[PDB]
Protein backbone atom coordinates (compact mmCIF):
# COMPACT_ATOMS: atom_id res chain seq x y z
CA UNK A 1 0.00 0.00 0.00
CA UNK A 2 2.90 2.17 0.83
CA UNK A 3 4.87 -0.01 -0.59
CA UNK A 4 4.13 1.36 -3.98
CA UNK A 5 4.83 5.36 -2.06
CA UNK A 6 8.47 3.97 -1.74
CA UNK A 7 8.62 2.32 -4.96
CA UNK A 8 8.31 5.80 -7.21
CA UNK A 9 10.58 7.80 -4.11
CA UNK A 10 13.36 4.96 -5.45
CA UNK A 11 12.08 5.42 -9.12
CA UNK A 12 12.31 9.47 -8.66
CA UNK A 13 15.96 9.18 -7.38
CA UNK A 14 17.06 7.08 -10.21
CA UNK A 15 15.69 9.60 -12.58
CA UNK A 16 16.94 12.70 -11.21
CA UNK A 17 20.57 10.97 -10.86
CA UNK A 18 20.05 9.82 -14.12
CA UNK A 19 19.35 13.31 -15.59
CA UNK A 20 22.61 14.78 -14.06
CA UNK A 21 24.23 11.20 -14.75
CA UNK A 22 23.34 11.82 -18.99
CA UNK A 23 24.48 15.58 -19.02
CA UNK A 24 27.65 15.33 -17.12
CA UNK A 25 29.14 11.52 -17.54
CA UNK A 26 26.79 9.22 -20.01
CA UNK A 27 29.37 7.09 -20.75
CA UNK A 28 28.49 5.50 -17.64
CA UNK A 29 25.14 4.03 -18.86
CA UNK A 30 27.04 2.50 -21.40
CA UNK A 31 26.49 -1.40 -22.19
CA UNK A 32 29.27 -2.56 -21.19
CA UNK A 33 30.54 -0.60 -18.93
CA UNK A 34 34.42 0.93 -19.31
CA UNK A 35 35.87 3.10 -16.91
CA UNK B 1 37.54 5.13 -36.37
CA UNK B 2 34.32 6.98 -37.21
CA UNK B 3 32.91 9.61 -38.78
CA UNK B 4 29.42 9.93 -37.76
CA UNK B 5 27.83 9.49 -34.64
CA UNK B 6 24.46 9.28 -34.72
CA UNK B 7 22.22 8.73 -31.69
CA UNK B 8 19.09 6.52 -32.05
CA UNK B 9 16.30 5.81 -29.31
CA UNK B 10 14.41 2.69 -28.59
CA UNK B 11 10.29 3.73 -27.99
CA UNK B 12 7.14 1.47 -27.61
CA UNK B 13 5.00 0.22 -24.59
CA UNK B 14 7.16 -2.33 -22.49
CA UNK B 15 7.50 -6.21 -23.05
CA UNK B 16 7.35 -5.54 -26.44
CA UNK B 17 11.55 -6.51 -27.24
CA UNK B 18 13.21 -3.24 -27.01
CA UNK B 19 15.88 -4.10 -24.90
CA UNK B 20 16.62 -7.56 -26.86
CA UNK B 21 16.61 -5.75 -30.09
CA UNK B 22 18.90 -3.84 -29.06
CA UNK B 23 21.09 -6.83 -27.08
CA UNK B 24 20.51 -8.68 -30.91
CA UNK B 25 21.85 -5.36 -32.57
CA UNK B 26 25.12 -4.89 -30.54
CA UNK B 27 26.08 -7.77 -29.03
CA UNK B 28 24.14 -10.26 -31.11
CA UNK B 29 22.67 -11.61 -27.57
CA UNK B 30 19.00 -12.28 -26.63
CA UNK B 31 17.18 -12.94 -23.10
CA UNK B 32 13.90 -15.10 -22.96
CA UNK B 33 13.86 -14.12 -19.21
CA UNK B 34 14.12 -10.77 -19.64
CA UNK B 35 12.96 -8.23 -17.10
CA UNK B 36 11.53 -4.50 -17.38
CA UNK B 37 14.30 -1.82 -17.70
CA UNK B 38 14.95 -0.02 -14.75
CA UNK B 39 17.02 3.35 -15.46
CA UNK B 40 18.24 4.52 -18.49
CA UNK B 41 21.57 2.63 -20.69
CA UNK B 42 22.78 2.35 -24.18
CA UNK B 43 25.09 0.02 -26.26
CA UNK B 44 26.90 0.92 -29.54
CA UNK B 45 27.66 -0.69 -33.10
CA UNK B 46 29.59 0.72 -35.80
CA UNK B 47 28.09 0.12 -39.27
CA UNK B 48 29.23 0.96 -43.20
CA UNK B 49 26.77 3.87 -45.03
CA UNK B 50 28.43 5.36 -48.35
CA UNK B 51 32.19 5.58 -47.86
CA UNK B 52 31.53 6.01 -44.46
CA UNK B 53 31.84 4.71 -40.69
CA UNK B 54 28.86 5.67 -38.58
CA UNK B 55 28.56 4.97 -34.97
CA UNK B 56 25.07 3.89 -33.77
CA UNK B 57 24.53 5.40 -30.04
CA UNK B 58 21.42 3.57 -29.06
CA UNK B 59 19.18 4.55 -26.30
CA UNK B 60 17.14 2.23 -24.55
CA UNK B 61 14.54 2.93 -21.57
CA UNK B 62 10.96 1.63 -19.93
CA UNK B 63 8.64 2.34 -22.13
CA UNK B 64 6.28 4.30 -19.87
CA UNK B 65 3.83 6.80 -21.10
CA UNK B 66 4.28 9.01 -17.96
CA UNK B 67 6.22 11.80 -17.30
CA UNK B 68 9.97 11.40 -16.31
CA UNK B 69 12.53 13.65 -15.36
CA UNK B 70 15.04 11.57 -18.19
CA UNK B 71 12.92 12.34 -20.68
CA UNK B 72 14.03 15.34 -22.13
CA UNK B 73 17.97 13.99 -22.00
CA UNK B 74 16.17 11.08 -23.90
CA UNK B 75 15.41 12.57 -26.51
CA UNK B 76 18.20 15.34 -26.58
CA UNK B 77 20.04 15.47 -29.90
CA UNK B 78 18.35 11.85 -30.99
CA UNK B 79 18.30 11.40 -35.15
CA UNK B 80 16.05 8.73 -35.10
CA UNK B 81 13.60 6.28 -33.42
CA UNK B 82 12.80 2.92 -33.21
CA UNK B 83 9.28 2.80 -32.57
CA UNK B 84 8.79 -0.69 -31.84
CA UNK B 85 5.43 -2.96 -30.86
CA UNK B 86 4.83 -6.73 -30.38
CA UNK B 87 3.49 -8.10 -33.33
CA UNK B 88 1.48 -10.89 -30.60
CA UNK B 89 -0.53 -8.17 -28.93
CA UNK B 90 -2.79 -5.42 -31.00
CA UNK B 91 -2.73 -3.02 -27.87
CA UNK B 92 0.75 -2.75 -28.37
CA UNK B 93 -0.07 -1.17 -32.07
CA UNK B 94 -3.39 0.43 -30.87
CA UNK B 95 -0.58 2.36 -28.58
CA UNK B 96 1.71 3.74 -31.49
CA UNK B 97 -0.73 6.95 -31.91
CA UNK B 98 0.54 7.78 -28.35
CA UNK B 99 4.17 7.46 -29.17
CA UNK B 100 4.02 9.30 -31.79
CA UNK B 101 3.02 12.27 -30.12
CA UNK B 102 5.61 11.42 -27.52
CA UNK B 103 7.63 12.57 -30.15
CA UNK B 104 5.92 15.53 -31.78
CA UNK B 105 6.30 16.49 -27.95
CA UNK B 106 9.66 15.91 -27.30
CA UNK B 107 12.30 14.80 -29.74
CA UNK B 108 13.24 17.00 -32.50
CA UNK B 109 10.73 17.73 -35.78
CA UNK B 110 13.26 16.09 -38.40
CA UNK B 111 13.52 12.73 -36.24
CA UNK B 112 14.01 9.96 -38.90
CA UNK B 113 11.31 7.53 -36.83
CA UNK B 114 10.81 3.94 -37.67
CA UNK B 115 7.64 1.61 -36.68
CA UNK B 116 8.90 -1.79 -35.85
CA UNK B 117 6.90 -4.97 -35.58
CA UNK B 118 8.82 -7.20 -34.00
CA UNK B 119 8.65 -10.77 -32.22
CA UNK B 120 7.62 -11.85 -35.88
CA UNK B 121 8.29 -15.57 -35.26
CA UNK B 122 5.62 -15.54 -33.09
CA UNK B 123 3.20 -16.58 -36.36
CA UNK B 124 0.82 -18.74 -35.09
CA UNK B 125 -0.13 -15.53 -32.46
CA UNK B 126 -0.13 -13.08 -35.03
CA UNK B 127 -2.72 -10.62 -34.09
CA UNK B 128 -1.57 -7.23 -35.98
CA UNK B 129 -1.38 -8.06 -40.01
CA UNK B 130 1.88 -7.03 -41.72
CA UNK B 131 -0.07 -5.13 -44.57
CA UNK B 132 -1.94 -2.66 -42.59
CA UNK B 133 0.87 -1.56 -40.06
CA UNK B 134 2.36 -0.72 -43.43
CA UNK B 135 -0.39 1.39 -44.70
CA UNK B 136 -0.26 2.75 -41.69
CA UNK B 137 3.55 3.70 -41.96
CA UNK B 138 3.42 4.98 -45.22
CA UNK B 139 0.83 7.01 -44.44
CA UNK B 140 2.39 8.93 -41.15
CA UNK B 141 5.67 8.95 -42.65
CA UNK B 142 7.49 6.28 -41.54
CA UNK B 143 9.60 3.87 -42.61
CA UNK B 144 8.59 0.02 -41.41
CA UNK B 145 9.63 -3.16 -40.56
CA UNK B 146 9.14 -6.67 -38.87
CA UNK B 147 11.68 -8.25 -36.97
CA UNK B 148 12.43 -10.79 -34.59
CA UNK B 149 14.89 -10.28 -31.71
CA UNK B 150 15.24 -13.82 -31.28
CA UNK B 151 15.53 -15.08 -34.82
CA UNK B 152 17.63 -12.34 -35.73
CA UNK B 153 15.20 -11.73 -38.77
CA UNK B 154 15.38 -8.07 -39.95
CA UNK B 155 17.08 -6.66 -37.04
CA UNK B 156 20.58 -5.48 -38.72
CA UNK B 157 18.44 -4.90 -41.81
CA UNK B 158 15.91 -2.36 -39.25
CA UNK B 159 19.09 -0.61 -37.60
CA UNK B 160 20.84 -0.30 -41.53
CA UNK B 161 17.83 1.56 -42.70
CA UNK B 162 16.77 4.19 -40.50
CA UNK B 163 21.14 4.98 -39.88
CA UNK B 164 21.06 5.15 -44.36
CA UNK B 165 17.39 7.38 -43.78
CA UNK B 166 19.72 9.30 -41.23
CA UNK B 167 22.89 9.85 -43.11
CA UNK C 1 6.27 -10.31 -1.92
CA UNK C 2 6.96 -9.94 -5.65
CA UNK C 3 7.77 -6.04 -4.63
CA UNK C 4 9.48 -6.31 -1.37
CA UNK C 5 11.70 -8.13 -4.09
CA UNK C 6 10.92 -4.95 -7.00
CA UNK C 7 12.16 -2.66 -4.03
CA UNK C 8 15.34 -4.25 -3.84
CA UNK C 9 15.74 -4.80 -7.30
CA UNK C 10 15.27 -1.08 -7.49
CA UNK C 11 17.85 -0.31 -4.37
CA UNK C 12 20.32 -2.92 -5.95
CA UNK C 13 19.76 -0.63 -9.57
CA UNK C 14 21.12 2.45 -7.10
CA UNK C 15 23.94 0.78 -5.41
CA UNK C 16 25.45 0.04 -9.29
CA UNK C 17 24.62 3.31 -10.47
CA UNK C 18 26.51 4.95 -7.69
CA UNK C 19 29.37 2.60 -7.47
CA UNK C 20 30.62 4.63 -10.79
CA UNK C 21 29.13 7.82 -10.28
CA UNK C 22 30.95 7.76 -7.02
CA UNK C 23 34.47 6.37 -8.61
CA UNK C 24 34.19 8.50 -11.84
CA UNK C 25 32.12 11.66 -11.31
CA UNK C 26 31.24 11.96 -7.63
CA UNK C 27 30.87 15.73 -7.68
CA UNK C 28 27.39 14.82 -9.01
CA UNK C 29 26.47 13.36 -5.19
CA UNK C 30 27.24 16.40 -3.38
CA UNK C 31 24.97 18.72 -2.19
CA UNK C 32 23.79 21.10 -3.84
CA UNK C 33 24.65 20.09 -6.90
CA UNK C 34 26.71 22.27 -9.24
CA UNK C 35 25.97 21.65 -13.21
CA UNK D 1 40.95 27.87 -1.10
CA UNK D 2 41.66 25.06 1.44
CA UNK D 3 44.84 22.93 2.75
CA UNK D 4 43.41 19.70 3.32
CA UNK D 5 40.36 18.02 2.23
CA UNK D 6 39.21 15.51 4.73
CA UNK D 7 36.68 12.72 3.87
CA UNK D 8 34.01 11.89 6.89
CA UNK D 9 31.47 9.43 6.79
CA UNK D 10 28.39 9.10 9.09
CA UNK D 11 27.46 6.06 10.72
CA UNK D 12 25.40 4.56 12.40
CA UNK D 13 21.19 3.00 12.66
CA UNK D 14 18.48 4.70 10.70
CA UNK D 15 16.53 7.51 12.04
CA UNK D 16 19.23 8.67 14.45
CA UNK D 17 19.65 11.79 12.49
CA UNK D 18 22.41 11.48 10.55
CA UNK D 19 21.27 13.36 7.30
CA UNK D 20 20.46 16.46 9.70
CA UNK D 21 24.22 16.14 11.80
CA UNK D 22 24.62 16.60 7.72
CA UNK D 23 22.37 19.65 6.90
CA UNK D 24 22.94 21.02 10.49
CA UNK D 25 26.37 21.45 10.17
CA UNK D 26 27.17 22.45 6.19
CA UNK D 27 23.75 24.09 5.99
CA UNK D 28 22.79 25.65 9.08
CA UNK D 29 19.61 23.78 7.92
CA UNK D 30 17.25 20.87 10.15
CA UNK D 31 14.35 19.06 8.37
CA UNK D 32 11.86 16.82 10.95
CA UNK D 33 10.07 15.41 8.34
CA UNK D 34 13.30 14.24 6.83
CA UNK D 35 13.05 10.49 5.05
CA UNK D 36 15.20 7.64 5.08
CA UNK D 37 18.27 8.86 3.06
CA UNK D 38 17.99 7.19 -0.39
CA UNK D 39 21.43 6.60 -1.74
CA UNK D 40 25.01 8.56 -0.82
CA UNK D 41 25.17 12.15 -1.09
CA UNK D 42 27.84 14.69 0.81
CA UNK D 43 28.34 18.41 1.62
CA UNK D 44 31.45 20.31 2.79
CA UNK D 45 32.41 22.75 4.84
CA UNK D 46 35.71 24.51 5.62
CA UNK D 47 36.73 25.06 9.08
CA UNK D 48 39.90 26.29 10.14
CA UNK D 49 42.43 23.97 12.10
CA UNK D 50 45.23 25.49 13.41
CA UNK D 51 46.41 28.00 10.91
CA UNK D 52 45.00 25.72 7.98
CA UNK D 53 41.90 25.72 5.97
CA UNK D 54 40.65 22.17 6.09
CA UNK D 55 37.40 21.28 4.08
CA UNK D 56 35.20 18.48 5.49
CA UNK D 57 34.31 16.30 3.02
CA UNK D 58 31.09 14.62 4.94
CA UNK D 59 29.17 11.94 3.67
CA UNK D 60 25.62 10.08 4.08
CA UNK D 61 23.78 6.93 3.39
CA UNK D 62 20.80 5.23 4.64
CA UNK D 63 20.45 2.91 6.78
CA UNK D 64 21.75 -0.44 8.89
CA UNK D 65 24.29 -1.50 6.33
CA UNK D 66 24.10 -4.51 4.78
CA UNK D 67 26.89 -5.24 2.70
CA UNK D 68 25.92 -3.07 -0.37
CA UNK D 69 28.04 -2.58 -3.79
CA UNK D 70 28.46 1.11 -2.27
CA UNK D 71 30.26 0.27 1.22
CA UNK D 72 33.27 -0.38 0.13
CA UNK D 73 33.33 2.68 -1.97
CA UNK D 74 32.02 4.52 1.26
CA UNK D 75 34.60 3.95 3.32
CA UNK D 76 37.38 4.05 0.74
CA UNK D 77 39.42 7.32 1.69
CA UNK D 78 37.44 8.26 4.90
CA UNK D 79 40.08 9.37 7.30
CA UNK D 80 37.45 9.86 10.05
CA UNK D 81 33.86 8.41 10.82
CA UNK D 82 30.80 10.09 13.09
CA UNK D 83 29.15 7.21 14.63
CA UNK D 84 25.50 8.06 16.07
CA UNK D 85 23.50 7.33 18.07
CA UNK D 86 19.54 8.39 19.39
CA UNK D 87 20.10 9.28 22.92
CA UNK D 88 16.52 7.99 23.40
CA UNK D 89 16.75 5.11 21.60
CA UNK D 90 18.33 1.99 23.56
CA UNK D 91 18.64 -0.41 20.44
CA UNK D 92 20.69 1.83 17.87
CA UNK D 93 23.57 2.70 20.81
CA UNK D 94 23.50 -1.79 21.49
CA UNK D 95 23.78 -1.60 17.69
CA UNK D 96 27.08 0.51 18.31
CA UNK D 97 29.61 -2.10 18.18
CA UNK D 98 28.00 -3.95 14.76
CA UNK D 99 28.78 -0.12 13.49
CA UNK D 100 32.30 -0.46 15.03
CA UNK D 101 32.47 -3.82 13.26
CA UNK D 102 32.16 -2.68 9.86
CA UNK D 103 35.31 0.00 10.22
CA UNK D 104 37.49 -2.74 11.34
CA UNK D 105 35.87 -4.66 8.13
CA UNK D 106 35.92 -1.51 5.47
CA UNK D 107 38.19 1.52 6.78
CA UNK D 108 41.30 2.03 7.19
CA UNK D 109 42.27 0.85 10.40
CA UNK D 110 43.71 4.40 11.13
CA UNK D 111 40.53 5.79 10.92
CA UNK D 112 39.54 8.62 13.58
CA UNK D 113 35.85 7.23 14.88
CA UNK D 114 33.71 9.70 17.13
CA UNK D 115 30.49 8.52 19.02
CA UNK D 116 28.28 11.06 19.02
CA UNK D 117 24.79 10.50 20.74
CA UNK D 118 22.14 12.76 19.08
CA UNK D 119 19.17 13.98 19.83
CA UNK D 120 19.86 15.50 23.46
CA UNK D 121 17.12 17.67 23.23
CA UNK D 122 14.97 14.37 23.99
CA UNK D 123 16.26 15.15 27.25
CA UNK D 124 12.92 13.85 28.95
CA UNK D 125 12.83 10.72 27.00
CA UNK D 126 16.47 9.43 27.35
CA UNK D 127 17.16 5.98 27.15
CA UNK D 128 20.72 6.14 26.88
CA UNK D 129 22.91 7.57 29.96
CA UNK D 130 25.68 10.34 29.33
CA UNK D 131 28.42 8.61 31.58
CA UNK D 132 28.01 5.18 30.48
CA UNK D 133 28.53 5.65 26.56
CA UNK D 134 31.28 8.20 27.40
CA UNK D 135 33.10 5.06 29.49
CA UNK D 136 32.49 3.03 26.55
CA UNK D 137 33.19 5.27 23.88
CA UNK D 138 37.11 5.36 25.66
CA UNK D 139 37.07 1.71 26.79
CA UNK D 140 37.08 1.84 22.71
CA UNK D 141 39.34 5.12 22.27
CA UNK D 142 36.52 6.73 20.95
CA UNK D 143 35.52 10.59 20.88
CA UNK D 144 32.36 11.35 22.63
CA UNK D 145 29.44 14.07 22.96
CA UNK D 146 26.08 14.54 22.35
CA UNK D 147 24.27 16.93 19.71
CA UNK D 148 21.25 18.05 19.15
CA UNK D 149 20.89 18.87 15.54
CA UNK D 150 17.55 20.24 16.37
CA UNK D 151 18.93 22.98 18.63
CA UNK D 152 22.13 23.20 17.11
CA UNK D 153 23.59 22.02 20.41
CA UNK D 154 27.47 20.70 20.61
CA UNK D 155 27.09 20.22 16.14
CA UNK D 156 29.79 22.59 15.20
CA UNK D 157 31.89 21.43 18.50
CA UNK D 158 31.90 17.85 17.25
CA UNK D 159 32.68 18.44 13.64
CA UNK D 160 35.19 20.72 15.26
CA UNK D 161 36.36 17.77 17.02
CA UNK D 162 36.84 15.22 15.01
CA UNK D 163 38.84 17.29 12.39
CA UNK D 164 41.27 18.68 14.99
CA UNK D 165 42.23 14.89 16.40
CA UNK D 166 42.11 13.85 12.51
CA UNK D 167 44.39 17.13 11.63
N1 LIG E 1 9.31 -14.78 -29.09
C1 LIG E 1 9.92 -13.62 -29.01
N2 LIG E 1 10.08 -13.03 -27.80
C2 LIG E 1 10.72 -11.83 -27.73
C3 LIG E 1 11.24 -11.20 -28.86
N3 LIG E 1 11.80 -10.04 -28.47
C4 LIG E 1 11.65 -9.93 -27.12
N4 LIG E 1 10.97 -11.03 -26.64
C5 LIG E 1 10.58 -11.37 -25.25
O1 LIG E 1 9.56 -10.51 -24.71
C6 LIG E 1 9.82 -10.15 -23.36
C7 LIG E 1 10.01 -8.64 -23.20
O2 LIG E 1 11.22 -8.30 -23.90
P1 LIG E 1 12.09 -6.97 -23.60
O3 LIG E 1 13.10 -6.73 -24.71
O4 LIG E 1 12.70 -7.13 -22.23
O5 LIG E 1 10.95 -5.86 -23.62
P2 LIG E 1 11.06 -4.31 -23.48
O6 LIG E 1 10.38 -3.60 -24.63
O7 LIG E 1 12.53 -4.07 -23.24
O8 LIG E 1 10.20 -3.92 -22.14
P3 LIG E 1 10.34 -2.56 -21.16
O9 LIG E 1 11.67 -2.57 -20.39
O10 LIG E 1 9.31 -2.81 -20.08
O11 LIG E 1 9.99 -1.29 -21.92
C8 LIG E 1 11.09 -10.92 -23.00
O12 LIG E 1 10.66 -12.11 -22.39
C9 LIG E 1 11.77 -11.23 -24.33
O13 LIG E 1 12.57 -12.37 -24.34
C10 LIG E 1 11.10 -11.82 -30.10
O14 LIG E 1 11.53 -11.32 -31.14
N5 LIG E 1 10.43 -13.03 -30.15
N1 LIG F 1 14.25 15.88 18.44
C1 LIG F 1 15.23 15.66 17.57
N2 LIG F 1 14.88 15.05 16.38
C2 LIG F 1 15.89 14.81 15.50
C3 LIG F 1 17.22 15.21 15.76
N3 LIG F 1 17.97 14.85 14.70
C4 LIG F 1 17.17 14.25 13.81
N4 LIG F 1 15.85 14.20 14.29
C5 LIG F 1 14.64 13.65 13.63
O1 LIG F 1 14.64 12.23 13.60
C6 LIG F 1 14.13 11.69 12.36
C7 LIG F 1 15.21 10.90 11.61
O2 LIG F 1 16.27 11.81 11.26
P1 LIG F 1 17.28 11.72 10.01
O3 LIG F 1 18.29 12.84 10.05
O4 LIG F 1 16.54 11.69 8.67
O5 LIG F 1 17.97 10.32 10.31
P2 LIG F 1 19.02 9.39 9.56
O6 LIG F 1 19.97 8.78 10.54
O7 LIG F 1 19.81 10.05 8.48
O8 LIG F 1 18.16 8.13 8.98
P3 LIG F 1 18.44 7.18 7.66
O9 LIG F 1 18.55 8.12 6.50
O10 LIG F 1 17.20 6.33 7.59
O11 LIG F 1 19.61 6.22 7.75
C8 LIG F 1 13.67 12.93 11.61
O12 LIG F 1 12.30 13.25 11.87
C9 LIG F 1 14.56 14.03 12.17
O13 LIG F 1 14.10 15.33 11.87
C10 LIG F 1 17.56 15.86 16.97
O14 LIG F 1 18.72 16.23 17.23
N5 LIG F 1 16.54 16.06 17.86
MG1 LIG G 1 13.52 -2.62 -21.79
MG1 LIG H 1 20.13 9.78 6.37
Amino acid sequence: RRKDTHIRELEDYIDNLLVRVMEETPSILRVPYEP
Amino acid sequence: EYDYLFKVVLIGDSGVGKSNLLSRFTRNEFNLESKSTIGVEFATRSIQVDGKTIKAQIWDTAGLERYRAITSAYYRGAVGALLVYDIAKHLTYENVERWLKELRDHADSNIVIMLVGNKSDLRHLRAVPTDEARAFAEKNGLSFIETSALDSTNVEAAFQTILTEIY
